[PDB]
This record gives structure tokens, C-alpha cells and sequence, in this order.
């Protein structure tokens, strides 16, 4: 095991993000037992994960990791149980991981984080019901929005627009944000109120298209333009925790649920692949940049699974 | 001074966290008993077979710490009222699990949110836990003054905040509380943790909470301002509310992160202690009345019963009250004897119910003050108190005072009286039967004789107090009617309550009573205009008496005799609380009823809804003749 790297990883795997070069970012929390904390791990050999002694780099966080995002190639931005957003910096040699900043702005657990298209700004969401806009360079809150009336489940920055991001809350609202507007939020979704929205993913190519998942296992395709719900499929028997698009020219949609299953869907939202591999909740998915047929899932069963997608 | 706790939703190590919050000066910690993000599956394989442990060990603290220093919190993913069946089922199971663990741990309290309107299934599950073994632990329902939907920034272009004001709408969080506690049948274990926001609502919205069982106030760091030296502080309005809450002796809870970074959370806490020690100090009455707040006591019946030595002692411990008596007699003597007849004229002064003699002494001080001449009879049916009197007259009064061991209704007086003096008044004035007693004695008063007191009047006012409704209700006893508790008055230092309308006179008596035919029976109809939404639980009673001319005693708040702690108010409960809407009138009816044997009160509310007549034929409560 490397220096500054913990000789043991917490059981609950929260996040998995393949960088450009195919290196693996792992977030984990301790959700039970004496010590409720979290860890950040780097696996330049992804097939070695989750074993700690084969890791490139690892560090201990004060608290659990609710959410994670790569900031460029050396940056890790952390949503903490502590109500802190944490910026973690990679080593020159990438042997260790060191705290750039840890800011206690959220009055409750930080649930969700997304980096805006600049790489100089990020959006956080919390159980404190607020959404905050972060200046990563100056390590400060530019804006705090109480648009929602219950805990914020997800925030996803637009691929190419630094002022645009989606949010969803247990208040049953999906908000489309544009900080350039004086009233920056706009309530979007299906014409009919339905089940609580749980997960968000923009289309990587079509900047006005996104999918959301719900508490009832339904995945839905939305056009900002049509302001009407395009297509919906009942993919899961439990809430949709995550929605991830393939790096392919015509993307694939990876669906992850508390039903402990992975589903891979076409553009028409039809079902291509399904994995009962995990025997607890499936928390994240990343497609290899190297081989786009490879999909890596992590779960609370502490399984790092590598899928071969047709 | 102030009892406060820390609210946290992140506890990496319970030992370290607890030490921290103690170091900062917190009496207790509100924390999760399971990891807030650790959602559990109970029905579906494979997640249901998730290997444990399901949380951290009870061995990590002493039983004493668990019992005194910890308040548990329901996990936030638990939604028993979810419209998704599976989430409902899982939340039912997790809620029981977390509550059962709290009971396992011996936690003194457990926090549950009212964060929306429909908490029906949440209530059903809590009621089930409560009805699973008799336990003492409290449930703190975390309710905001202002619902989060009505707090949100107006930053949604196509969903503007309704800026148009709604009276009842702004009271929606009270209705959340009311429905929850009504479903749970006013369990004494279920109380309010009132969460305060940066934007305090209208006064009516705050007044909604007046008589409610508030155990805690939650103060987010967010609502605190910054002074010149950058210290956390509060708006004067926030401060007026804190001063209000200190009177209810609630526990304060600080929630959220330290927004005053170049300081520590002792800053927030020190501000509270600062306010507490800097609170407007309480009057001597409030110091007298310090232990008795909302304490239910039986009205004394000094006719039917022989009061104890220490009862007379407390009666005597009101120097203001006897100064008034001295002054009334002082004035009456000068009125009755001109200075020309000063030495030739000796007035026959009779004290009727003289107890241990304080009115005898006041009568004597009055006569020397007036420099006029008096002959004193001290009439007292309580032979134990006659012991005190006869020792006083042998040792001190001498033959000026004739002690009479007799009922004033039976006594054959050797002569007629110039002045009769009496302290036969309870908290509803005539509730100890001053009228019947004085009526019996009035044959031996001179045709021009004065009774001190000459007059007394009872007053009533409708009140709201879910606290006192519950305390009455808790007074069920074996071997009697299960609702008799509600058909009797209590003497009580009314504290946690809302007076719904100005007091109105109920019953009036005059002495002597020159009526050719005298009937002490009464029937009275009162209309209390109500300007708030509320729930009626009963009627506060008070009284005023005219000792002589302008000399009075009153426990009626508007005219309260200053510094006179001798009588707390009386309370007439009703069996079923009655909802009253702003604008509506409360119509109550009171009867004073009698036999040769007993006198009693009956009462009914007739508007906005009818109650049952309470205490028909004195079946639950009588006053012995
Ligand atoms: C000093 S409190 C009033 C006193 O009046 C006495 N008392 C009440 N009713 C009567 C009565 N009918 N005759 C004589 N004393 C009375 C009581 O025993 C009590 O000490």
C-alpha cells in the first residue's frame, strides 16, 4: 500500500470515475460500525480495485463521501456528511492525495456535486435544501439558492454551458438553472406531476436534452425545448440512483438502482444489457475511455465490477 | 440558567464528537442512531441480507451518557407517508427499528420531523411504538414556524412565490402539529421542537403555539446576525421570541455549521446565556408562583373541611392583603363614629371565620389607627384554629376579644353587630360559599350594619392550553366516572396557555343581601369574541371584591392587586376541545346550583359548537353546606 494510503478501505463504495488515461477514482464511506468516515482512492490499474495494497494513491476523509467528481486530471471535489465541500489535489508523482480546501458552508450533509464546463466553478446540493455555486480557484461561494422546499437529491452541470445546470429535490421539482437570468431557476418536467425525481444526466451531444430517473424505477427522456416528456421506461423495481451515458458517438445509457441491478439502454430507452452482479445497492458507473465496451460499477457490497457491453 | 444542546447529522466518532460539544458547553447532543445515508432494505433480496452490524455499538457510551446526554434522530430517508408502496413499507420497518434502538439505549428523547401536511402513517407507527410497553422517553416533533415551501427564495421564473398574504395558510405548520397529536391521541410523550427561521412569521402565526407543549426551540446558525466585533447576535424580534421561550423554560438546540468561523459555537451559546442573564427579571409573585406553574390543585373547602395549621400560615403570609383589610375597617370606623363620639362610641366588630386571628389583629390595628373604640367577636367553626385563637386571646387580646367556637349560621349572638368582616373567598369568589355563610349571619347585623367585604364578582375567560387539557385528562381515578376529572374546577398557576378573550363578569354577590326572597342560585350566558384561530380547552376564573368603597382585592389580571400572591386562578375544563375560527364567538353558560346539602357549578359551551353540560346535579363536584 502507498504512503498516506489507508491499510483498509471503508466497505460502502459511493463513487467510481475513470479519468482520460483509464485511471480509477474511488470514493467510499463507513456507513456502520464505530467510525463513520470516508476515503479517496486512485487505481492506475483498475482490475486491482478494490484491494488497498495494489492502489496508486489513497487518503482518509474526516467524514463519509456522499458524492465525488474529477476536477480536470488532478482535482477531486467532495460532497461530505460534514456539510463541507472538499477540494483534494493529486501529487506531482500522484503518490499521495492532499486537501486543497475544506469549506463548511452547507448546514447539513452535502448530497451532490457537479463541476461546470469551465473547470473553474462547481455546483453543490445539500439536505439543507440549498444549492451553492463555487469559485474553485478562490475557494468561495459565489451564490447560494434556496429554490427548493425539501432536500436536494442531484445537481448536474450542462456539458458546454458554464451558467446552466439541472437540480432535482424531494419537493418533486426538477429545476433548469441559468445564472445569467435574474430569476435563475425554471421548473421543468412532464406535464403530469409523478414520482419524486432521484437522478439526472444531460445528453453529451444534444445540449437541450436530459434524462431523469425516479423513486419508482422509471427512467424518462426530456427535451428542454418541447417542455414535454418524450419517452419513459419502467427499468427498475426500486429508485434509479444513477444515470450514466457511454462515450460512444450514439451514446448508451447505464441505469443503476437500489434494486441492486445495472441496466444498459439504447437511445430509444430499450434494454440491451442487465447485470444482477452486485448483491447490495449499485452506487456508480464509469465507461473506460480506453475500451468504450467496458463499464465499471461499484456497490455497497464493496464489489468493483467490470462489465462487457454488447 | 439556560439548558442547550447541539444538533448534528454527522458523527464520525461518538466519543470525540460528544467530548467536543461538552467542551463547547452543550448539555446534550442530538445525533443519528443509524448513519443518515445508510438506507436499509427489509423485503427484497439480495439487499435485505446486507451483512451487519446495522449501526454502532451501545458499548461506545455509558448507560448514564445514553440516558442523559443523547437525543436520537429519525433517519431522513424514512418516509412512512411516501406515495410509493415499497418506500412506505421499508420506512415503516426502519422507523420501528430506529425507535426500538432508542428505547434499547434508554435515550431521554428522540426527534421526528413534521416537514409536510400528511403524517398519518408516521403517527400510526409512532402510536404503535408508544403502545408497545409503558415508557417515559419523549418524542420531539421538529416543526417549523414557517413551512419550507413558504420560505423559498422567489428565484423560479415560472413559479413565483405567492406574495399575497394568507391568514390560515401562514398557520399551516400549527395544523400539521395539531393533526399529528390528535391522531396520536394527545400522548403525554409527544411534544414540539419548534424550529425558528431567519424570517419570523406574523404575530398571529407565533401566537398559534402559545398553549402547545414546546420542549425545545431549534435555532439555526443561519438566523444569527454579526455585531461590529463580528460576534453572532439576533434581531430584536428574534430576541423578544427567545425571552418568550425562556418563560416556558424550553431547551434550545443549535443546528447548522459555524458561519462565524473566526469564533467557536460557545459564541452562539454565550449569546443565549447573555440574553438569559440579561432577561427582564421576574416580579415577586412570579418568584412566589415559581414552583406551581400549571400545577393542578383541588379548590379548598374550608366550610366542609377543617384547614390544617400550614394552610392558615400561607393565608397569613400576604401583608398587602391584610393592609387592605386594615384600611377598609379603618375607613369604615371613621365613617360610623364622629370624633365628638370617639370615646363614648364602641362599635361591635365580628370576624366571621377568624381562622388563627389575622383579621382580628388587622381589626385592632385599624381601631388604634382610627383612634376609635371596638368590641371584637372572633367566630370560627374549626376547633383546631380555636386553639390558636384562645391562646392568642388569653395571652394578648384579653377580654376586648370574645372567641366564639361556632358555625356563624347557628350562632345565637348576644348582641347585633356594627361591622362583620370575613375572608371566605376562594379563587372564583363564591366557590367556598361566602354567600350562604354570610346570609346565615346577617340576622345578627344591625339594620345599618356594614359587611366587609360588601361585594364580590367572579370573572371568566376562554383559554387554549393543550398542556393543561392533557394534565386534567391524566387525572382519571379508579372507582369513579372516567370523565369526572373534566367536570370539576382546579386551582392552578395558569402558565403555558392562551387567553382567547377579555375576562367577563360571571356571578356577583352583595352583603348584606336585603332581598325579601334571597336566591344564591345563578344562570349566566357569556359571549367571548375571538380574533384568532385556536382550540378551546376550558375557562380561567378570577374574582374581584370590594372590601369597602374604593378598597378592593383582585386576581383579575387587568385589575390585579399588585404583589398579592394569596390566590392563583381557577380552571373549568371541558371534556372535548372545540376548534374556534377567527371572527367566531365562544358562548359559555354557567349555573350556580344548590340543595340544603350542597352547592355546585354546571357549565356548557353553546357556540361555535355545543358541549355536554358539565357536572349535571353535582355528580362529579359539589361544595358541602
Ligand atoms: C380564614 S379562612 C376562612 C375561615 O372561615 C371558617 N369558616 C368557614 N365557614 C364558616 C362558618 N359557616 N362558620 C364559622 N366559620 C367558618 C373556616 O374554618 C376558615 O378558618
Amino acid at each position: 500500500l502507498p504512503p498516506n494510503a489507508p491499510a483498509c478501505m471503508e466497505r460502502q463504495l459511493e463513487a467510481a470515475r475513470y479519468r482520460s488515461d483509464g485511471a480509477l477514482l474511488l470514493g467510499a464511506s463507513s456507513l456502520s460500525g464505530r467510525c463513520w468516515a470516508g476515503s479517496l482512492w486512485l487505481f492506475k490499474d483498475p482490475c486491482a480495485a478494490p484491494n488497498e495494497g495494489f492502489c496508486s494513491a489513497g487518503v482518509q476523509t474526516e467524514a463519509g463521501v456522499a458524492d465525488l467528481t474529477w476536477v480536470g486530471e488532478r482535482g477531486i471535489l467532495v460532497a461530505s456528511d460534514s456539510g463541507a465541500v472538499e477540494l483534494w489535489e493529486l501529487d506531482e508523482n500522484e503518490t499521495l492525495i492532499v486537501s486543497k480546501f475544506c469549506k463548511y458552508e452547507h448546514d447539513d450533509i452535502v448530497s451532490t456535486v457537479s463541476v461546470l464546463s469551465s473547470g473553474t466553478q462547481a455546483v453543490s446540493g445539500s439536505k439543507d435544501i440549498c444549492i451553492k455555486v463555487w469559485d474553485l480557484a478562490q475557494q468561495v461561494v459565489l451564490s447560494s439558492y434556496r429554490a427548493h422546499a425539501a432536500q436536494v437529491t442531484c445537481v448536474a452541470a450542462s456539458p458546454h454551458k458554464d451558467s446552466v445546470f439541472l437540480s432535482c429535490s424531494e419537493d418533486n421539482r426538477i429545476l433548469l438553472w441559468d445564472t445569467r437570468c435574474p430569476k435563475p431557476a425554471s421548473q421543468i418536467g412532464c406535464s403530469a406531476p409523478g414520482y419524486l425525481p432521484t437522478s439526472l444526466a444531460w445528453h453529451p451531444q444534444q445540449s437541450e436534452v436530459f434524462v431523469f430517473g425516479d423513486e419508482n424505477g422509471t427512467v424518462s427522456l426530456v427535451d428542454t425545448k418541447s417542455t414535454s416528456c418524450v419517452l419513459s421506461s419502467a427499468v427498475h423495481s426500486q429508485c434509479v440512483t444513477g444515470l450514466v451515458f457511454s462515450p460512444h458517438s450514439v451514446p448508451f445509457l447505464a441505469s443503476l438502482s437500489e434494486d441492486c441491478s445495472l441496466a444498459v439502454l439504447d437511445s430509444s430507452l430499450s434494454e440491451l444489457f442487465r447485470s444482477q452482479a452486485h448483491r447490495d445497492f449499485v452506487r456508480d458507473a464509469t465507461w473506460s475511455p480506453l475500451n468504450h465496451s467496458l463499464l465499471t460499477t461499484v456497490g455497497w457490497d464493496h464489489q468493483v465490477v467490470h462489465h462487457v457491453v454488447p | 440558567r439556560v439548558s442547550s444542546g447541539r444538533d448534528l447529522n454527522c458523527v464520525p466518532e461518538i466519543a470525540d464528537t460528544l467530548g467536543a460539544v461538552a467542551k463547547q458547553g452543550f448539555d446534550f447532543l442530538c445525533m443519528p442512531v443509524f448513519h443518515p445515508r445508510f438506507k436499509r432494505e427489509f423485503i427484497q433480496e439480495p439487499a435485505k441480507n446486507r451483512p451487519g452490524p446495522q449501526t454502532r455499538s451501545d458499548l461506545l457510551l455509558s448507560g448514564r451518557d445514553w440516558n442523559t446526554l443523547i437525543v436520537g434522530k429519525l433517519s431522513p430517508w424514512i418516509r412512512p407517508d411516501s406515495k410509493v408502496e415499497k418506500i412506505r413499507r421499508n420506512s415503516e420497518a426502519a422507523m420501528l427499528q430506529e425507535l426500538n434502538f432508542g428505547a434499547y439505549l434508554g435515550l431521554p428523547a428522540f426527534l421526528l420531523p413534521l416537514n409536510q401536511e400528511d403524517n398519518t402513517n408516521l403517527a400510526r407507527v409512532l402510536t404503535n411504538h408508544i403502545h408497545t410497553g409503558h415508557h417515559s422517553s419523549m418524542f420531539w416533533m421538529r416543526v417549523p414556524l414557517v413551512a419550507p415551501e413558504d420560505l423559498r427564495d422567489d428565484i423560479i421564473e415560472n413559479a413565483p412565490t405567492t406574495h399575497t398574504e394568507e391568514y390560515s395558510g401562514e398557520e399551516k405548520t400549527w395544523m400539521w402539529w395539531h393533526n399529528f397529536r390528535t391522531l396520536c391521541d394527545y400522548s403525554k410523550r409527544i411534544a414540539v421542537a419548534l424550529e425558528i427561521g431567519a424570517d419570523l412569521p406574523s404575530n398571529h402565526v407565533i401566537d398559534r403555539w402559545l398553549g402547545e407543549p414546546i420542549k425545545a426551540a431549534i435555532l439555526p446558525t443561519s438566523i444569527f446576525l454579526t455585531n461590529k466585533k463580528g460576534f453572532p447576535v439576533l434581531s430584536k424580534m428574534h430576541q423578544r421570541l427567545i425571552f418568550r421561550l425562556l418563560k416556558l423554560e424550553v431547551q434550545f438546540i443549535i443546528t447548522g455549521t459555524n458561519h462565524h468561523s473566526e469564533k467557536e459555537f460557545c459564541s452562539y451559546l454565550q449569546y443565549l446565556e447573555y440574553l438569559s442573564q440579561n432577561r427582564p427579571p421576574p416580579n415577586a409573585y412570579e418568584l412566589f408562583a415559581k414552583g406551581y406553574e400549571d400545577y393542578l390543585q383541588s379548590p379548598l373547602q374550608p366550610l366542609m373541611d377543617n384547614l390544617e395549621s400550614q394552610t392558615y400560615e400561607v393565608f397569613e403570609k400576604d401583608p398587602i392583603k391584610y393592609s387592605q383589610y386594615q384600611q377598609a375597617i379603618y375607613k369604615c370606623l371613621l365613617d360610623r363614629v364622629p370624633e365628638e363620639e370617639k370615646d363614648t362610641n364602641v362599635q361591635v366588630l365580628m370576624v366571621l371565620g377568624a381562622g388563627r386571628g389575622p383579621l382580628v389583629n388587622a381589626s385592632l390595628r385599624a381601631a388604634k389607627q382610627a383612634d376609635r373604640r371596638i368590641k371584637l367577636y372572633a367566630v370560627e367553626k374549626n376547633p383546631n384554629a380555636v386553639v390558636t385563637l384562645e391562646n392568642w386571646q388569653f395571652e394578648e387580646w384579653g377580654s376586648q376579644v370574645t372567641v366564639v367556637s361556632s358555625d356563624m349560621r347557628e350562632w345565637v349572638a348576644p348582641e347585633k353587630a356594627d361591622i362583620i368582616v370575613s375572608e371566605l373567598l376562594g379563587s372564583f369568589a363564591d366557590n367556598e360559599l361566602s354567600p350562604e355563610c354570610l346570609d346565615g349571619a346577617q340576622h345578627f347585623l344591625k339594620d345599618d350594619g356594614v359587611s366587609i367585604p360588601g361585594e364580590y364578582t367572579s370573572f371568566l375567560a376562554p383559554i387554549s392550553s393543550s398542556k393543561l387539557y392533557n394534565e386534567v385528562r391524566a387525572c382519571r381515578e379508579k372507582d369513579r366516572d372516567p370523565e369526572a376529572q373534566f367536570e370539576m374546577p382546579y386551582v392552578v398557576r395558569l402558565h403555558n396557555f392562551h387567553q382567547l378573550s377579555a375576562p367577563q363578569p360571571c356571578f356577583t354577590f352583595s352583603h348584606p343581601n336585603r332581598d325579601p326572597m334571597i336566591d344564591n342560585n345563578r344562570y349566566c350566558t357569556l359571549e367571548f369574541p375571538v380574533e384568532v384561530n385556536t382550540v378551546l380547552h376550558g375557562f380561567a376564573g378570577y374574582f374581584e371584591t370590594v372590601l369597602y368603597q374604593d378598597i378592593t382585592l383582585s386576581i383579575r389580571p387587568e385589575t390585579h392587586s399588585p404583589g398579592m400572591f394569596s390566590w392563583f386562578p381557577i380552571l373549568f375544563p371541558i371534556k372535548q376541545p372545540i376548534t374556534v375560527r377567527e371572527g367566531q364567538t365562544i358562548c359559555v353558560r354557567f349555573w350556580r346550583c344548590s340543595n340544603s346539602k350542597k352547592v355546585w357549578y354546571e357549565w356548557a359551551v353553546t357556540a361555535p359548537v355545543c358541549s355536554a353540560i358539565h357536572n349535571p346535579t353535582g355528580r362529579s363536584y359539589t361544595i358541602g353546606l
